[PDB]
């Protein structure tokens, strides 16, 4: 009940047994024939980046509003997986986000875990654009806010709106998980690789974004340690690629 | 137990919609008036857009369809009898010949499907398929036109189905004749992923997603305040 | 005849013949009915009050601990698509495409406080021709479910399909004729020393499987009518 | 595994081409523009040309349309309401009566097959058959057309498809309307042999293979010049 | 409907019915495809430089014999339709006929020099998402082949069809998106007392039998627009 997962010989995470959620109802998997228009051989490198990468603990905070990565940027320097977003033209990846929370049981609050694919966002600046350093971090989470983004090239950052223009209540559209104190501790969603074409270049595209929106404020007493930490833990699945080169940039 | 096929994805995404109105003239001065052209976008049209943005991933055929009125023009130098009026509706394939003005060799080319259409009769129509490089129209985009992040947000995508130029084939010397045209169009066989929460905020512009922070519902008294309670 | 009815259904020459479309590869996540997108759970703005709806506090139901044991928790009337509670939902955006409606709504009440904390609602539900509960003993004589918090934490409540006709209108307000579900306190919130003292709610609406739309339409939400620039 | 019908000799030779414009009048003057002329060669058109001259010999059926779009001339005396227009095209078989001018017996013979169609509906359409002594068309011919090594190089050899004449069947007496003919022509059922290079010198006449010496590609700055190299 | 697509099949009235044609005879050489035409070898003008394009010098790759056994001999970019070093072949006359094309590209390299001459090359491919060598030693830790000379007299050099999506427009440049064929000295040109020291290579491309095109267009090449007189 307290199960071990030991993914590559380098990796170890310890959890329980409790509830996943599968992608749109796929699971990720390798190509087939009647699925690819490239002239070669994809040559996937499991034998390698099949692993855990533990990112960064984030504070969940009594006045924290949210946070989202883009992805396969979130990974750029993690290891291997970096390495081969660097020497390849083309690539093709599930995950497996495993996000979990410590708190103890005098903590309360909830969470919203949300993966969107193509999640666009809108700048803070009508009649402007977005710059790629206001998107994303390479490794960091960025931050939602409750008040308003003011800034030229940014992004229109507040929270209920989610960066797309939407409700926030809606993004239970796209696969899903609620960590509620109370009862739930954890959360684990399988992604597929979705697109329009069967490969993309991963530095350009962002596949898809992670949000974790805290929907249900953290309160605690004194006594209490006043934040929860949020640890994230992404393994990537099944990865193949095309067009080995140099690396650009470097 | 009722039915569910009205609120199919055919049913639901597959209706005639007027997109765009122009018109154009048949006799000379400025070279811009004396033909029509629309680049073909499922974007300009705020009601179709919002229909078309509940899902990421699109895969249809158009059916297009053309309604074209015109009328005589005021003034001196009037045509008593004029024949009739022939038009041509030109469809420029992605990356084809795009007219600069009429009378330009861009009509008279072969790549370029046409439709010859005499007035008085049933409207003309024309039917094309999904033609893209890729496996499907996206209506979003989360990414770069260019390599090293460099260049639009989402807006050089292969999601180009081409333009629609119209004009007068007469060489009509006096009088003028001034025609609108209506442009039907229509998706067949949609077949849609992904689907996507419904719009809060007003579009802003047809390049981009950008928006102003509105508010999620519209508000009420209390939070146990039910309304009117008519006995 | 020789005319042009726009909601026609008929074959056209291709434009281009004699060209190959891409071949369609396995994309998931596709969508064959609307009411797929309808069915699932969307958090309700139940808290939308002019100062909350900008903000996150529109989603929260507050309950206060301490000495209440009589009061309301909250209270709404039923109708998806024209009450300001429902009509932004993923139900209710779905439900303003359409001039009719057929088919029930489910609920669901998610109690987001300690593990700690111990309490126990009255979840009333009054039929279309009724009137709303006034006190807690008027709301248990109807039909009600009493939610202990201390033993479940999600409260599932799913509502009637109750009608004189087949279909209904979505546009119209017919008052005293949709029913209204609101919520009182039986007990209270009890913790221990340590534990907040004050709580969450988050609601939950979605569809059933009987669930029916007629006559398409156009939405209310958008204004704009002439082109992006 | 891809499709290669699109690069068929069917799907590559037989696209609508219009090959020739010419205009007409209707009332009197020099007896040279109230008809319009087309002897039926493909070497006036470049584009078309350099298609066939890619093979040697071909063999195909004729699909001619013709797109003929009236107009009232200004002036004085005009002609108020004028019922319709009807047009006489002529196809003069190799070797057949050729009209001097309107109004000759030429447009009367039985042995030249003619259209006679009115203005409002679809257009004109007619399709001829191989029509030569051999058993194929030339592109190229190195030879002379007498005996005795006499004569022009190339050019009355057995190739004639023959010539279209066109003009208006109405007696009109007051006011002129000058007519203007497209000529789409189009090869069915062509049959290609002896494939020969692409022609890299420009086309001088359309009687002969003269040329200027040009260059056979662009020039490069190195042999080891590869170009930008962007990264 | 009553109208005139110029891409539309249809049967028409004969003008001549009651003519009977002249019985067809064998001909040989028949061409049913035009990808006929673009597998076989034509001459590629490498040496296109401007004081060799009007002459037969840009056919002919120079190989000094002396001491360099570090430098290139040529190299370009493995672009067929708008690369001036195959636009003007018969594989990139009928790529430009097109606005899509797929497949491999068959490059072959002869070393036109005396029977006494030994030597190497080192061929080297490079990827599209690549940079070209710069030195022998970056050219061989990618893709090669070494040609002895003095065993072969040619090399056959198929290159792969690498592209994220199916086809590949013709007239558009991605830079650095298409690949680069290289070649590099190895030893140099060792020949005997009476043969002469420098030679001559001449490279012949074609396509392969998975070779395909789309979306036939006019050929850039034409510029002439008025009738011929």
């Amino acid at each position: 009940r307290v199960r071990s997962i030991t993914l590559g010989n380098s990796t170890i995470t310890t959890q329980e047994c409790a509830n996943v959620v599968v992608g749109y109802g796929v699971w990720p998997s390798y190509l087939q024939d009647n699925e690819a228009t490239a002239e070669d051989q994809p040559t996937q490198p499991d034998v390698a980046t099949c692993r855990f990468y533990t990112l960064d603990s984030i504070q969940w905070q009594k006045e924290s509003d949210g946070w989202w990565w883009k992805f396969p940027e979130a990974l750029k320097n993690m290891g291997l997986f970096g390495q081969n977003m660097e020497y390849h033209y083309l690539g093709r990846s599930g995950y497996t986000i495993h996000v979990q929370c410590n708190a103890s049981k005098f903590h309360q609050g909830c969470l919203l875990v949300v993966c969107v694919p193509e999640a666009e966002m809108g700048c803070s600046d009508v009649e402007r654009e977005v710059v790629a350093a206001s998107l994303s971090s390479e490794d960091t989470a960025k931050s939602f806010s409750r008040t308003e983004s003011n800034g030229q090239h940014t992004v229109q950052t507040v929270v209920y709106n989610a960066g797309m223009g939407v409700g926030v209540g809606n993004l239970t559209i796209f696969p899903h998980q609620w960590i509620n104190l109370r009862t739930n501790n954890s959360a684990t969603i399988v992604m597929p690789y979705i697109n329009s074409v069967p490969m993309d270049n991963m530095f350009r595209h962002y596949n898809f974004t992670l949000m974790i929106i805290p929907f249900a404020k953290l309160e605690y007493t004194e006594q209490a340690s006043n934040y929860v930490p949020i640890t994230v833990t992404v393994a990537p699945m099944c990865a193949e690629y095309n067009g080995l080169r140099l690396a650009s940039h470097q | 137990y009722h039915s569910r096929t009205e609120s199919s994805i055919e049913n639901f995404l597959c209706r005639a919609a007027c997109v765009y109105i122009a018109t154009y003239k048949s006799a000379g001065g400025t070279p811009t008036e004396r033909y029509a052209s629309w680049r073909i976008n499922t974007r300009q049209m705020v009601q179709l857009r919002r229909k078309f943005e509940l899902f990421t991933y699109l895969r249809f055929d158009m059916e297009i369809t053309f309604v074209i009125t015109s009328t005589q023009d005021p003034g001196t130098q009037l045509a008593q009898d004029m024949p009739v009026l022939t038009h041509q509706i030109m469809y420029i394939p992605p990356g084809g010949p795009v007219p600069n003005s009429a009378t330009d060799f861009a009509w008279q080319s072969s790549t370029n499907p046409s439709i010859f259409w005499t007035e008085g009769c049933a409207p003309a129509r024309m039917s094309v398929p999904f033609i893209s490089i890729g496996n499907a129209y996206s209506n979003f985009y989360d990414g770069w036109s260019h390599f090293t992040q460099e260049g639009v947000y989402g807006f050089n995508s292969l999601n180009n189905m081409g333009h629609i130029y119209v004009r007068h084939v007469n060489e009509q010397s006096l009088g003028v004749s001034t025609s609108t045209l209506r442009v039907y169009f229509k998706p067949k066989h949609v077949r849609a992923w992904v689907p996507r929460p419904p719009r809060l905020s007003p579009y802003v512009k047809s390049s981009n997603v950008n928006f102003k922070p509105t508010a999620v519902t519209t508000e009420r008294k209390d939070i146990n305040d039910v309304g009117t309670l008519r006995p | 005849s020789n005319q042009f009815l726009t909601s026609d259904d008929f074959q056209s020459p291709s434009a281009m013949p004699q060209f190959d479309v891409t071949p369609e590869m396995k994309i998931p996540g596709e969508v064959h009915n609307l009411m797929e997108i309808a069915e699932v759970d969307s958090v309700v703005p139940v808290n939308n009050t002019k100062e909350n709806i900008n903000s996150m506090e529109a989603y929260r139901i507050p309950v206060t601990g301490g000495d209440q044991l009589h009061t309301q928790v909250f209270g709404f009337q039923m109708q998806p698509g024209l009450n300001s509670v429902f009509k932004r939902t993923l139900l209710g955006e779905i439900l303003n495409y359409y001039a009719h409606w057929s088919g029930s709504v489910k609920l669901t009440f998610v109690f987001c406080g300690s593990a700690m904390a111990t309490g126990k609602f009255l979840l009333a539900y009054s039929p279309p021709g009724a009137s709303p509960p006034q006190n807690r003993k008027q709301a248990m004589l109807g039909t009600h479910v009493i939610w202990d918090v201390g033993l479940q934490s999600s409260c599932v409540l799913c509502i009637p399909w109750i009608s004189q006709t087949h279909y209904r209108l979505v546009q119209q307000d017919e008052y005293t004729s949709a029913g209204y579900v609101t919520c009182w306190y039986q007990t209270g919130l009890i913790v221990p020393p340590g534990a907040p003292p004050s709580c969450t709610i988050l609601c939950f609406a979605s569809a059933c499987n009987d669930f029916s739309v007629r006559n398409l339409r156009d939405t209310p939400f958008i204004e704009q009518t002439q082109l992006l620039q």
